[PDB]
């Protein structure tokens, strides 16, 4: 028998082993193939109580390739190393978020 | 000196009322001219009559879970004197 | 006359001097002789407000000797040197705890 | 014109310059002359919200001289150098405290 260790979790895809750059690219590719709008959000602290995160620039309405989204993540990462960063996908028809996952944690 | 065993039907008593069962049985049989002394030794409540009552608000098992105290008897204290102290002085003795 | 020093206390058997390993074995033997089920619980902080501690593995339903419980206490102690550790005893008929005492305090 | 400096105060006699050992002796002499019972209290923190201070030993019911009271203050001061210490005076007939003043503050 084994006792489960105490660990802080970050909603969707946080129980799987940490996402590689290839894996993130595949998740973004899913958003664009369906027809949803990708966006980058950042925050100082991650808490269950707070539900709003600061919006980086504007939602990418004119995205042709998944490389454009990854370039916006790299820009937010270099500017804010000590902030959490997540990728969200907006639907216009149903008016609800389809996907949300954290790509960066505060480095040390 | 003798013990008398008396049976009472369930339907004559009110549901969930100690006041009634006390007023009916030990009402005015005491203070009778035909007998010098009377004493009630014991009483039996049937299951059907017990189910009408609420009973204790929590009980032994629930109380210990709320207080978080297991294994030992609980310790208490009564403040002396009974009458005399101030409200501020009473609280200091409690502390 | 003397003044009582301010000290923080931990429920049952905290006013007695810190328990020897033989003294722990004798208390566990009581739980097994009576027929109750022994279990080990651990927590980060000891507060009067909180009434749930994290359960170490499962309750030891099959325990023949008091030594088996002590080996489980030593395992949790070596794993968590900075946690509070206590030994509890569950009853199945009355559906209530019969004994609870602290075996380990956070080391320095 | 002069602007008043921000300074924390301690009830009665805190606005007067710090009390000398002769001045404290005269204030205790007042308590015994009226016939009130002198007692010593100590506390870790000085807050307006809290109204109970931990009693030092017991009230001095049989005090003949003011030297006996000051000797009890010195005992508490040597034991607790970083605690606030005050002197109180109980009246039995009115059933109320008559005088309460601070004699020691936490050193550095």
């Amino acid at each position: 028998m084994q006792t489960l260790p105490k660990e802080r979790r970050y909603e969707t895809l946080s129980y799987l082993p940490p996402l590689t750059d290839v894996q993130i690219e595949k998740q973004v590719q899913y958003i664009l193939s369906q027809g949803y709008i990708p966006a980058v959000e950042f925050n100082e602290v991650s808490e269950p109580t707070e539900l709003y995160w600061t919006l980086w620039k504007l939602p990418l309405f004119g995205a042709k390739t998944s490389r454009e989204v990854l370039a916006e993540v790299q820009s937010c990462r270099s500017q804010y190393p000590g902030h959490y960063i997540r990728v969200v996908g907006f639907d216009n028809i149903k008016q609800c978020q389809i996907l949300s996952f954290i790509v960066h944690k505060p480095s040390r | 000196q003798f013990i008398a065993y008396i049976a009472y039907p369930l339907d004559l008593f009110e549901e969930g009322s100690i006041t009634n069962v006390l007023t009916s049985i030990v009402g005015n049989v005491f203070g009778f001219k035909a007998l010098r002394a009377l004493r009630l030794e014991d009483i039996r409540f049937p299951v059907a009559y017990i189910k009408t009552f609420q009973g204790p608000p929590h009980g032994i098992q629930v109380e210990r879970d709320k207080l978080n105290k297991y294994g030992r008897p609980l310790l208490g204290c009564t403040i002396k004197p009974k009458l005399g102290l101030s409200a501020k002085n009473y609280g200091r003795a409690v502390y």
